[PDB]
């Protein structure tokens, strides 16, 4: 259910049924294939940062 | 910002800066390409106005900066229904040109009624802007960024004469210090989602600012996303 946790989806959650979620994202964004997470569908999706910062790492 | 930092370049890819009769006068946020938020109370219906994005430090040239001028203003349309109550404070602003999207200028999420509210009640955001760094002081040169946590509601009453409607909320600290203030307004309130930021509300008013006992009022999104979806669409 969608009460704990997010129903660990990501980004948006919703009940479905006998007690199970049906987990969705933002625009720009789609469902991974674990059916919980959310990533990029565009190159620069809404909100966030992809200047990444800094220029001193593994990277 | 009274009491933030620096923003590093690209960090808050969403904010934009408006430009007008008054040289960085507020702040907005960038819905999709074509279209910003910001407050109300910044966009008398009239004058001209220029926005621009990939903005960080407004004396010096980044090569990162679009300027866009605006060719169509949407102030919500309950704004001044009333006087001086700073009610509904939230405007559209639509580009002439389309901005390009890239790490300088990226939008901001916007969730749906249910989930703004939940993201909000997270209980802390940031908000930033050009705006005074000091009450009654001079306005930012750097893009400045600070961290709020919500105040609960009958504290948010309790803090002022004037009416918090439920069109709005207050956010920053019982000891004062820190918090938005003038020129920053139209700038957003963000909630950060693992890695993804939300609009969460809009720099809106306040009485001074950073002073202790008082707290900065913020226009309640999730109020407003289902008009903000309806007015931005691309065709
Ligand atoms: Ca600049």
């Amino acid at each position: 259910t969608c009460n704990i946790k997010n129903g660990r989806c990501e980004q948006f959650c919703k009940n479905s049924a006998d007690n199970k979620v049906v987990c969705s994202c933002t625009e720009g964004y789609r469902l991974a294939e674990n059916q919980k997470s959310c990533e990029p569908a565009v190159p620069f999706p809404c909100g966030r940062v992809s200047v990444s910062q800094t220029s001193k790492l593994t990277r | 910002v009274v009491g933030g930092e620096d923003a590093k370049p690209g960090q808050f890819p969403w904010q934009v800066v408006l430009n007008g009769k008054v040289d960085a006068f507020c702040g907005g946020s960038i819905v999709n390409e074509k279209w910003i938020v910001t407050a109300a109370h910044c966009v008398e219906t009239g004058v001209k106005i220029t926005v621009v994005a990939g903005e960080h430090n407004i004396e010096e040239t980044e090569h990162t900066e679009q300027k866009r001028n605006v060719i169509r203003i949407i102030p919500h349309h309950n704004f001044n229904a009333a006087i001086n109550t700073y009610n509904h404070d939230i405007a559209l602003l639509e580009l002439d040109e389309p901005l390009v999207l890239n790490s300088y200028v990226t939008p901001i999420c916007i969730a749906d009624k249910e989930y703004t509210n939940i993201f909000l009640k997270f209980g802390s955001g940031y908000v930033s802007g050009w705006g005074r760094v000091f009450h009654k002081g001079r306005s930012a040169l750097v893009l400045q960024y600070l961290r709020v946590p919500l105040v609960d509601r009958a504290t948010c009453l309790r803090s002022t004469k004037f009416t918090i409607t439920n069109n709005m909320f207050c956010a920053g600290f019982h000891e004062g210090g820190r918090d938005s203030c003038q020129g920053d307004s139209g700038g957003p309130h963000v909630t950060e989602v693992e890695g993804t930021s939300f609009l969460t509300g809009i720099i809106s008013w306040g009485e001074e600012c950073a002073m202790k006992g008082k707290y900065g009022i913020y226009t309640k999104v999730s109020r407003y996303v289902n008009w903000i979806k309806e007015k931005t669409k691309l065709t």
